[PDB]
RNA sequence: UAAUUGCGAUAACGAACGAGACCUUAACCUGCUAAAUAGCCCGUAUUGCCUUGGCAGUACGCCGGCUUCUUAGAGGGACUAUCGGCUCAAGCCGAUGGAAGUUUGAGGCAAUAACAGGUCUGUGAUGCCCUUAGAUGUUCUGGGCCGCACGCGCGCUACACUGACAGAGCCAGCGAGUACUCCCUUGGCCGAGAGGCCCGGGUAAUCUUGUUAAACUCUGUCGUGCUGGGGAUAGAGCAUUGCAAUUAUUGCUCUUCAACGAGGAAUCCCUAGUAAGCGCAAGUCAUCAGCUUGCGUUGAUUACGUCCCUGCCCUUUGUACACACC
C-alpha cells in the first residue's frame, strides 16, 4: 500500500452536471479519512465561430456568432493505487474523466 | 447706448420651424413692475439674466 | 502583532493594490519613490491626497504599491486612489474614526472620484464603434 | 522629504495653481456668473469627469478644463491632451511677462469680452430669409466665446513660423480691451452688425 | 523672406543694444525683426545666456523664454 | 540612508554613466559604429558620435532590474514604427547585431555574466554593485 | 416606467388574499411574496412588491375602488 | 407610456399572437465554498548600499499561515425605495443615499399578410428541356480572368512646426498553437539588413507570453523654402516560399524625389469612454491585408429639441384610382 498523490481531471460542456460531480466525489472520499485538497477552478475556454448568414452574398451583410464553453474543475488526492478505483464509479452522461497517477 | 438687463422668470415652450428658438418671459431687475416677451437663441433656465440691446420689440405670442 | 491592511484602486484595466503598514512616513510605487512614476507634468494628479489632508497625518506609515495593466493617465489615477483608501482603511481599523470621518467628508468635499471608481467600458458593434460604413445613394 | 520643496512653499498658504492664487476676482459686471466655475479650483485641468450627462452639468467645471479642451481639433489633435495642457501652462507663462496682471486675470476678461449679445436666427420664407435678430442665452455666449478665441490661433499658427504656444497668449491680451485686430472681435462685431440691420 | 545664416557686426550690435528692453526673447522673435535663421538664433539664445544679460523662466524641448535680468 | 538605481532618475544616470566610462575608457567596438543604422525601421544613423557607449549603459541599467534577458527580447524592446510608404505602418524590431554585441563586449567588462542554467544573461555579483557606486555620483550632485 | 397588467393583476389578488399578513414596510413584503406564491423571476419578484407596498399607501387613507378585503 | 404600455369610458363579455417577461454579457461583495497549472504575508539562505534597527532584489517552503488583489461556483443587490412639488387615477419633474436610478448599459430571439426580391454556381434537395464517346463527363500541358484614349463607388497615404528626424523614458486586452509530419517558438553563435545554424520547452492559467504593441512623455538637430513636408514612378544587387516567381508573389540595402497648399456643384456617419487618432489578435493562408469579424489604449466640441425637407404610425375627410398617382 504505497501512496502515489494522484490527481485527477475532468471535463464537459455542461457547468450543472459536472459541479454535483464534484460534490459528492469529495463526499465519496472525505468520509473514508482521506485527506482532501480542494477543487481548483481552472479558466472557462470559449471558442466562436462567425459567418455570414446568406448563402449567395444577395442583399444586407448580417452576420452571427456561435459559441462553446468548456470548465476543467480538476482535482487531486493522496490514497493508495487500488482504492481510486472504486471511488470514480457511477459517473452520469457530459463529463469526461482522465485519471493519472502522478507517482 | 441705455443697455438693459433682464432676468427669466418663465419659460414658455419651444416656438420656431425647427426648434431652435425659444421664448421666455423676462424682469427687468430695475423697475419690477414691468414685465415683458422676449425670444431667446440658447438654452435657458429659470433665474437667468439676459442682456438687451433694445428693449421695445417684444415677440408674436 | 504588526498593524497592516490592504485596500486596491482601479481604472478601465489599471489594477492598483497597495499594502500600507505601520512605518514611518515613506510611501514608495512600484520600488521607486514618488519622485519618478509619473508623467512630467501628470505628477501633480499624484500629491492632492497629501496636501487636502496635510504632510502630518502621515507621520508612522509605510506604503508599497504594485500597479500593471492598463495605460499611462489610467495607472496614474489608479494609485491616487489607493492612497486615499490605503489612510482611511487603516485608520478606521487601529485609531478613532474621528479623523476617519473627518478624512472621508474633507477628501470626498474636493473630490469624490478619489474614493469611488468610474464604471466605463466599450461597446461591440458590427460596423466599428458606434457608426456604419458610407452609404452609395441613401 | 515625501514632497519636492517646490510645493512645500504653497501648502502653507492658500491652495492655488503652480503659480497663480484665483483670489482677487473681478468685479466687472453681470449675467456672466453662475456659468463661469471658479470656485473650487483645481491643480491641473486634467481630469475625467461626468460633464457631458445632463443638461447644465457641463457649466459647473473649471475654465480651464473648458478652454483645454477646445484646443484640441482637426483630425490630428483629438485624444492628445496632454499636449493641450502643455500648452496652456506655456501660454500663461509668455502673458505674465507682459503684464503684471495675473493669466487668469487675462483670460477671464478676453471671453467675457468676445462673446456676442445678439445673433439671427434662421425662419423659412420659401427660399429667402426672414432673419429675425433674437437674443443669446449666457450658456452659448461662453460656448461661442471658447471656440472663436481657439480658432484664431489655430488659424495663425498654420505654416507659419510662430509657435501656438505665444499665438494663444497675444490674442487673450488683445481680446482683454477693444483691441479690434484680433479674430474673435472681428467676427463677433460682424455677427452683431448683421443682427440689427434684420431687426 | 529668406534670412541670414552668418551673423554680422551689422546684426550683432542690434543684439546687445536692444536686448536689455525686451520682455520676452524667443526663437521666433529673432526670426521676426533680427532677420536671421532659427538655428542662429538658437545659437545666439545660449551664447548670451552665459553672458549674464537674461534669465530663463522656463526650459523645455519645444519653446524657451528668457527675460530682462 | 543609502541609494540604489531606482532611487535616481533615469535619463540623468544614463548620461551620468555614459561620462563614467569615458574616464575609464575601455569598451570594445567592433567598427560597426558610422555605418549601421540601429535598425531596419529607420533610414538615418544615430546623430550623437558616442551612441555605442550612451546605449550600453541604459542596457546594462534595466538588466539590472530584469531577471533574464536574451537578444531577441532586446531586439524587439528597442523596435518600432516602419514607414512603408502609402500602406499602413506595422511594427517591426531593432538590428541584432547591434544588441548582440554590445553585451559580448559588456561580458568582458565583468558587468554581466551568462545564465546557462536557464537562458539569457543576468548580472554578475560585483557588476551589480558598480552601477549602484554611480548612483551616489548622483543623488548626492544635488 | 409604467407597469404592465401582469404585475398589477398579480398585485390586486395578494392584496385581498393576505391583507394583515404583509406591511407598509418593502422589506418585509419581499419575503412575504416569494412565501405565498410562485415567481421565476427575481427581477419579476421585485417588482410586485414594489406594487403592492405602493397601494396600501394610499389605502391608509380612504378605499379605493377596485379594492376589497375581509 | 419606449409600446394596442396602462388608468378608464363603454353593446359588448371572455380569450389567442406581437410588446413586456425571459436568455447571454458589462458594472458591486474585505461576507460563504476554495486554490503550487494564481498570488501575498512569513521563515531560511543570500546580495548591494547606509550602516540602523534600515532600503532595494535574488533562490527555496508543497499540511507554516492567509484569500484584499487573480480565478468560477452557490447566493445577495434596484423596486424607482425614501424625501419635496403637480394629479381623482395611471404617472411625470428635481434632490439625497448608493457599485449601479434612460427599460441601469449593450446584444440574441422576434407576429399576421405579402414581393414573380436573391440563390439551380453550397447540397447525392428537385420537375421539365438539352448533350451524352469528334463528350457540355473527367483528366494532363499552356494561357486568360490583372488586358487600357474614358466615366462612377467602397478605402489607403498626404499637403507639415498641434511637424518630421535622432537618443533616452515605458504602459494593454480579446485570442491561436505540434503529425503518420513538424504548428506557434524562447535561448546560443554567425550575419550591414532581410536571414542562417545548433541544443531545448509546450497537445497548453504550466512553454512561446509580462506577447514590456502604437500613439504618447523628456532631451537635442532641422527652420516655412512645395525644404530634412510628401513617397508615386524607375535601374542594379543580395534573400526567403513553392514542382515552377517573366506579365516583377513577398522581404531587405544603395540610388531616382512626380502630383499634392484644406479641395467645385453635390453628398455620407454620429450623442459618452460615444466621434475621431493609433495599434494588436483571428478569419482566408505554402507565401502575400491597403479588406472584414473582434480587442484595448488616448479621449472631446454640441442638443437634451422640433416637424421646415426626406419618411413612418393612428383618426376624421375627398376621389371618375383597384396593374392602385410611374
Ligand atoms: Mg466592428
Ligand atoms: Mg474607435
Ligand atoms: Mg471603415
Ligand atoms: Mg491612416
Ligand atoms: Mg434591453
Ligand atoms: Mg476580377
Ligand atoms: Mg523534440
Ligand atoms: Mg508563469
Ligand atoms: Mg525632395
Ligand atoms: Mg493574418
Ligand atoms: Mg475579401
Ligand atoms: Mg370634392
Ligand atoms: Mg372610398
Amino acid at each position: 500500500p504505497k501512496v502515489h498523490k494522484i490527481r485527477i481531471t475532468l471535463t464537459s460542456r455542461k457547468v450543472q452536471s459536472l459541479e454535483k460531480v464534484c460534490q459528492e466525489l469529495i463526499e465519496r472520499a472525505k468520509n473514508k479519512d482521506l485527506r482532501v485538497k480542494g477543487p481548483v477552478r481552472m479558466p472557462t475556454k470559449t471558442l466562436k465561430i462567425t459567418t455570414r448568414k446568406t448563402p449567395c452574398g444577395e442583399g444586407s451583410k448580417t452576420w452571427d456568432a456561435y459559441e462553446m464553453r468548456i470548465h476543467k474543475r480538476l482535482i487531486d488526492l493522496t490514497a493508495p493505487t487500488e482504492i481510486v478505483k472504486q471511488i470514480i464509479i457511477n459517473i452520469e452522461a457530459g463529463v469526461e474523466v482522465e485519471v493519472t497517477i502522478a507517482a | 447706448a441705455p443697455v438693459k438687463f433682464v432676468k427669466v422668470t418663465r419659460v414658455l415652450g419651444r416656438t420656431g420651424s425647427r426648434g431652435g428658438v425659444t421664448q421666455v418671459r423676462v424682469e427687468f431687475m430695475d423697475d419690477t413692475t414691468r414685465s415683458i416677451i422676449r425670444n431667446v437663441k440658447g438654452p435657458v433656465r429659470e433665474n437667468d439674466i439676459l442682456v438687451l440691446l433694445e428693449s421695445e420689440r417684444e415677440a408674436r405670442r | 502583532s504588526v498593524q497592516a491592511v490592504q485596500v486596491f484602486g482601479k481604472k478601465k484595466n489599471a489594477t492598483a493594490v497597495a499594502r500600507c503598514v505601520q512605518g514611518k512616513g515613506l510611501i514608495k510605487v512600484n520600488g521607486k519613490p514618488l519622485k519618478l512614476f509619473a508623467p512630467e507634468i501628470l505628477r501633480a494628479k499624484l500629491y492632492e491626497p497629501i496636501l487636502i489632508l496635510g504632510t502630518d497625518k502621515f507621520a508612522d506609515v509605510d506604503i508599497r504599491i504594485r500597479v500593471a495593466g492598463g495605460g499611462h493617465t489610467s495607472q496614474v489615477y489608479a494609485v491616487r486612489q489607493a492612497i486615499a483608501k490605503s489612510i482611511v482603511a487603516y485608520y478606521a481599523k487601529y485609531v478613532d474614526e474621528h479623523s476617519k470621518n473627518l478624512l472621508k467628508q474633507e477628501l470626498i468635499q474636493f473630490d469624490r472620484s478619489l474614493l469611488v471608481a468610474d464604471p466605463r467600458r466599450c461597446e461591440p458593434k458590427k460596423f466599428g464603434g458606434r457608426g456604419a460604413r458610407a452609404r452609395f445613394q441613401k | 522629504d515625501v514632497l519636492p520643496k517646490e510645493v512645500l512653499a504653497e501648502v502653507g498658504s492658500v491652495k492655488l495653481f503652480n503659480r497663480w492664487s484665483y483670489d482677487d476676482i473681478e468685479i466687472r459686471d453681470i449675467s456672466l456668473t453662475d456659468y463661469i466655475q471658479i470656485r473650487a479650483p483645481v491643480y491641473i485641468p486634467h481630469s475625467a469627469g461626468r460633464y457631458a450627462v445632463k443638461r447644465f452639468r457641463k457649466a459647473n467645471c473649471p475654465i480651464i478644463e473648458r478652454l483645454t479642451n477646445s484646443l484640441m481639433m482637426h483630425g490630428r489633435n483629438n485624444g492628445k491632451k496632454l499636449m493641450a495642457v502643455r500648452i496652456v501652462a506655456h501660454a500663461f507663462e509668455i502673458i505674465h511677462l507682459m503684464t503684471d496682471q495675473n493669466p487668469i486675470q487675462v483670460a477671464v476678461d478676453a471671453i467675457v469680452n468676445c462673446g456676442p449679445r445678439e445673433d439671427s436666427t434662421r425662419i423659412g420664407s420659401a427660399g429667402t430669409v426672414r432673419r429675425q435678430a433674437v437674443d443669446v442665452s449666457p450658456l452659448r455666449r461662453v460656448n461661442q466665446a471658447i471656440a472663436l478665441l481657439t480658432t484664431g490661433a489655430r488659424e495663425a499658427a498654420f505654416r507659419n513660423v510662430k509657435t501656438i504656444a505665444e499665438c494663444l497668449a497675444e490674442e487673450l491680451i488683445n481680446a482683454a480691451k477693444g483691441s479690434s485686430n484680433s479674430y474673435a472681435i472681428k467676427k463677433k462685431d460682424e455677427l452683431e452688425r448683421v443682427a440689427k440691420s434684420n431687426r | 523672406a529668406q534670412h541670414s545664416v552668418i551673423l554680422d557686426k551689422a546684426t550683432s550690435d542690434k543684439l546687445y543694444k536692444d536686448v536689455q528692453s525686451y520682455r520676452l526673447v524667443t526663437v521666433a522673435t529673432l526670426v521676426d525683426r533680427l532677420k536671421i535663421n532659427g538655428a542662429l538664433a538658437r545659437k545666439c539664445l545660449k551664447d548670451l545666456e552665459e553672458k549674464g544679460l537674461i534669465r530663463q523662466v522656463v526650459g523645455h524641448s519645444k519653446m524657451k523664454i528668457y527675460t530682462r535680468a | 540612508g543609502g541609494v540604489t538605481v531606482r532611487d535616481v532618475d533615469a535619463h540623468k544616470f544614463v548620461a551620468a554613466y555614459a561620462a563614467f566610462l569615458k574616464r575609464q575608457g575601455k569598451l570594445p567596438v567592433p567598427g560597426w559604429v558610422d555605418t549601421v543604422k540601429t535598425g531596419n525601421a529607420k533610414e538615418l544613423p544615430p546623430q550623437d558620435i558616442d551612441w555605442w557607449y550612451i546605449r550600453a549603459a541604459s542596457v546594462a541599467r534595466h538588466v539590472y532590474l530584469r531577471k533574464t534577458v536574451g537578444v531577441g527580447r532586446l531586439r524587439k524592446v528597442h523596435g518600432s514604427a516602419k514607414n512603408r510608404g502609402t500602406r499602413p505602418s506595422h511594427h517591426v524590431d531593432a538590428s541584432g547585431s547591434v544588441d548582440r554585441k554590445i553585451m559580448q563586449a559588456l561580458e568582458k567588462i565583468q558587468v554581466l555574466e551568462k545564465d546557462e542554467e536557464r537562458g539569457g544573461r543576468r548580472i554578475t555579483q560585483q557588476g551589480q554593485r558598480d552601477l549602484d557606486r554611480i548612483a551616489q555620483t548622483v543623488a548626492e550632485a544635488d | 416606467r409604467v407597469r404592465t397588467k401582469t404585475v398589477k393583476k398579480s398585485a390586486k389578488v395578494i392584496i385581498e388574499k393576505y391583507y394583515p399578513r404583509l406591511t407598509l414596510d418593502f422589506e418585509t413584503n419581499k419575503r412575504v411574496c416569494d412565501e405565498i406564491a410562485v415567481i421565476s423571476s427575481k427581477r419579476l419578484r421585485n417588482k410586485i412588491a414594489g406594487y403592492t407596498t405602493h397601494l396600501m399607501k394610499r389605502i391608509q387613507r380612504g378605499p379605493v375602488r377596485g379594492i376589497s378585503f375581509k
